[PDB]
């Protein structure tokens, strides 16, 4: 397939696919380096501005994959033209961290901060160095420090939430996800994650909040089945708890039964695709019947 | 149609002038890009900008947020005991704009005096060709524009339709005004008329002229705004239909795995 | 309709203005090639703009609500600046051929 | 498809230029003869209009973008798995690195 | 409950976060409505165009009666601005 793939492509499509990969910031270092070094030996003629980003991406992938030789090969090419560039310094520091002797990388970051006071990338890389070197508490403190000094980056908020997830701190992650959702209200993914975080907390009021947040993002995309499943189980759990009112429990049963029918239709519309989908449809059917009998 | 002209004056005046103004505009745009220099930004001002953006985003998107957390945000901003905006105070520069003077200045400044450099170019071009007839404009004109239009031909019986090179280039300036953006893009800075006028998107959007006053203004704006949980209305989706998830699910089969 | 993206709106407006200026530029060349009076020329320019707007509406057809919120910019947009650039190319080839 | 439209636009522009040259020759002949205040032939005028209408059809097709107004549709396919990873924080400590180290 | 069978229960064992607050501090109720000063500001912004006429009169008298490119261009944009502001009066009227 390697020769077959290399045959039925052109350099334009390959470059466009690499640009799309950059846009989707996926983790495909193997394929990135596979298509990276191939276009560096086949075309190697024009598109300098594109090929510099390509060089950096290929070296980033090679740092992940297995190959420091190509990483240094692209590093010398990057250093040839721009003698003083802080991005290349950051990249070299990252590779140095990957190899050994983290302290000289820290010193390089310190010098970079001494030159340019406003360098978020170097501080982020130092925060990541102490995420893996020491405990996550100190890294959390420093990430909070940098975030307080900026209060600009959404990636910092999401990283803080991710690090707080491992510490079973849903109270602070709740605020993190609330802030990250406030800036982007049309992104249903953050709403779904916030609903899951609030559901994990527990409590009937938190259950209702998570249910409503599940149902809000359910109409923005109208296809995510994780949120619909979470809403159905939130309604079932509300029904289970004795501390409830008659009409609220009634409407919760209606919500759960409606979600069950939507599940049934979603799985029945997939049965005409293949011939093994009928069996999975049966399986989810027994699941829903058991849950319906138990709820009723 | 009269005044039979030579075929040598059209190939030595029209084309040269057109190319001259085209390349002058392009050169002006490129030089404007080259001369653009960055402005130094200090960390405290950056933080002030980010806090302003945060408060503005809270003002805009405040419906899809829990009431308890919204009140916690608003208290943190207001906080009558300490107050972030109340205590944090930077240096203040003495102002000078006044109500009536600035209300008038809004029009006094304007862009009134931005035509003179083009007039200089037109004057040089007209100086080069003293007695010349470039073209005629089909649009009928009044005889009171002839002094400005001809400006160098001694003719009182002739109509004002026949224009000189000065007005020819003057109309050439605005003829390609919307054509320059066609090859460059929406943000075009090749306008020959506005030479000295700086036209750009603008480095460093945030301009906290008086940090304290902006702090107080945002403090009162956040006190004025109310809270209306737009999430409380979930019953509209309750009674509905789900057919779009049937929608591209049909069109999600057709794509395989690379 | 609740949430709107400025990038798509800007792109739509840019495309609309680009076609409006190109059609106007060619309308100027046609009138300069033929050669008419001012009243007839202005009427012809208006007719060309109307034809361009009709073709632009025909281009969208269905599902136009998602593309354009309204239709006022489609009908009335770039009528003065487009005329300013059309008058140039009208007289550019008018006197080049006839007078010269 | 875009190449066909571009070629059609070019052909129409060439036809328009040829019609302009024909009209110029007609007026040059007219200046030779006294009086005879007649108009240019209607056939070349119709050719000019045909070249004008054809070139205005591809000029609209060449630049058609018409992006969707709603901001939810582009992120309707994007998965949270890709969003979970970020380009700022990348820890270079994985089992694949030591698995790919020998080879 | 035994009804759900599979139910995983997850427990949780200096104030640096600005948002996460230890004390809940509810009981916020603000009722401030000053329509008089808002009406006063809206009454005066619509008076600016009226006061923008006398200075244009002064600069028109200043141009004189010499037919030239500069005075003609000054007059051409002097009436264009009111017309261009007249083309979108409906939106600001609704506002």
């Amino acid at each position: 397939a390697k020769v077959s793939e290399l045959y039925d492509v052109t350099w334009e499509e390959m470059r466009d696919k690499m640009r799309k990969w950059r846009e989707e910031n996926s983790r495909n270092s193997e394929q990135i380096v596979e298509v990276g070094e191939e276009l560096i030996n086949e075309y190697a003629s024009k598109l300098g501005d594109d090929i510099w980003i390509i060089y950096e991406q290929v070296m980033i992938a090679a740092l992940d994959y297995g190959r420091d030789d190509l990483a240094l090969f692209c590093l010398q090419e990057l250093r040839r033209q721009f003698p003083g560039s802080h991005r290349v310094k950051r990249l070299t520091g990252m590779r140095f961290e990957a190899m050994e002797r983290y302290d000289d990388a820290i010193q390089l970051y310190d010098r970079i901060l001494q030159e340019d006071p406003t360098n978020t990338a170097a501080r982020k890389r130092k925060i990541a160095i102490r995420k893996a070197q020491g405990k996550n508490v100190e890294a959390i403190r420093e990430l909070n420090e940098y975030l307080e000094q900026f209060v600009g980056d959404q990636e910092a908020w999401h990283e803080l939430a991710e690090l707080y997830i491992n510490e079973h701190d849903y109270a602070k992650a709740a605020f993190c996800l609330e802030e990250l959702m406030m800036t982007n209200p049309h992104n249903h993914l953050y709403c779904q994650q916030y609903a899951e975080v609030k559901y994990t907390q527990g409590g009937l009021e938190n259950l209702e909040l998570s249910r409503k947040y599940f149902a809000q993002a359910l109409k923005l995309n109208n296809r995510n089945m994780r949120a619909l499943f979470g809403l159905y189980m939130s309604a079932s759990h509300i029904a289970s708890n004795p501390k409830a009112s008659a009409k609220t429990k009634k409407d919760n049963m209606k919500y759960a039964s409606w979600a069950a029918s939507q599940i049934n239709r979603a799985y029945q519309f997939a049965g005409r695709s293949k011939k093994e989908t009928k069996y999975s449809l049966k399986a989810v059917e027994d699941m829903l019947e058991t849950l319906q009998i138990t709820q009723s | 149609p009269e005044l039979l002209l030579d075929s040598n004056i059209r190939l030595w005046v029209v084309l040269p002038i057109v190319i001259i103004t085209f390349f002058v505009g392009m050169i002006r745009h490129y030089v404007s890009i080259l001369l653009q220099s960055d402005k130094k930004l200090t960390q405290e001002q950056v933080s002030d900008s980010q806090v302003l953006i945060r408060s503005r985003v809270l003002r805009e998107n405040g419906k899809y947020i829990p009431k308890q957390s919204f009140l916690t945000r608003k208290y943190y901003f207001n906080n009558p005991e300490d107050g972030f905006f109340k205590k944090t105070k930077r240096k203040v520069v003495p102002p000078s704009p006044m109500t009536d003077p600035t209300m008038l200045t809004d029009m006094m400044k304007g862009n009134v005096t931005n035509v003179l450099p083009m007039i200089l170019i037109g004057g040089w071009i007209n100086m080069t060709f003293s007695g010349f007839v470039t073209t005629k404009v089909p649009f009928p004109l009044t005889l009171r524009f002839k002094p400005m239009l001809q400006q160098g031909i001694e003719l009182l019986t002739l109509d004002a339709s026949w224009v000189s090179s000065a007005s020819w280039y003057f109309l050439n300036v605005f003829g390609l005004r919307s054509i320059y953006s066609l090859i460059l893009g929406q943000d075009n800075a090749a306008d020959q008329s506005r030479m000295m006028q700086e036209q750009m998107t603008g480095a460093a959007m945030a301009m906290p002229a008086d940090t304290n006053k902006a702090f107080k203004t945002e403090w009162e704006a956040l006190e004025l705004t109310d809270h209306q949980w737009a999430l409380d209305d979930v019953e509209e989706e309750l009674m509905a239909k789900d057919l779009h998830f049937e929608g591209m699910f049909k069109k999600e089969l057709q794509t395989s795995i690379f | 309709p609740p949430f709107i993206s400025e990038a798509a709106v800007r792109g739509n407006a840019a495309v609309l203005d680009y076609c409006r200026t190109s059609v106007s530029a060619l309308s100027g060349a046609t009138a300069g090639i033929l050669g008419l009076t001012g009243l007839y020329g202005f009427i012809f320019y208006l007719l060309a703009s109307v034809l361009l707007s009709l073709l632009l509406i025909l281009k969208a057809g269905r599902r136009w609500n998602k593309y354009f919120k309204s239709r006022r910019p489609l009908f009335t947009g770039g009528l003065i600046g487009g005329l300013f650039t059309y008058v140039l190319f009208w007289t550019f080839l008018y006197g080049m051929v006839h007078v010269y | 498809a875009p190449s066909l439209w571009k070629g059609l636009v070019g052909i129409g522009l060439f036809a328009l230029a040829h019609a302009a040259f024909s009209a110029a020759q007609h007026r040059s002949y007219m200046r030779l003869t006294e009086k005879e205040d007649e108009s240019l032939p209607i056939d070349i005028v119709l050719q000019t209009l045909l070249a004008f209408a054809v070139t205005c059809y591809g000029i609209v097709h060449i630049a058609g973008e018409f992006k969707d107004m709603d901001a939810t549709s582009e992120l309707k396919n994007k998965t949270f798995d890709t969003l979970r990873n970020h380009p700022s924080f990348y820890v270079f400590n994985h089992r694949g690195r030591v698995l790919f180290r020998p080879s | 409950g035994r009804r759900f069978k599979w139910a995983i229960e997850l427990s949780g064992p200096s104030l640096y976060p600005v948002g996460y607050l230890d004390k809940q501090v509810p009981d916020t109720s603000v009722q401030e409505t000053d329509r008089i000063l808002v009406e006063k500001r809206c009454w005066d912004i619509a008076l600016g165009p009226l006061k923008q006429i006398p200075m244009n009169l002064f600069i028109m008298y200043m141009a004189g009666n010499t037919i030239s490119i500069f005075p003609t261009m000054m007059v051409c944009m002097m009436a264009w601005r009111p017309i261009q502001a007249l083309m979108a009066i409906s939106a600001t009227f609704k506002m």
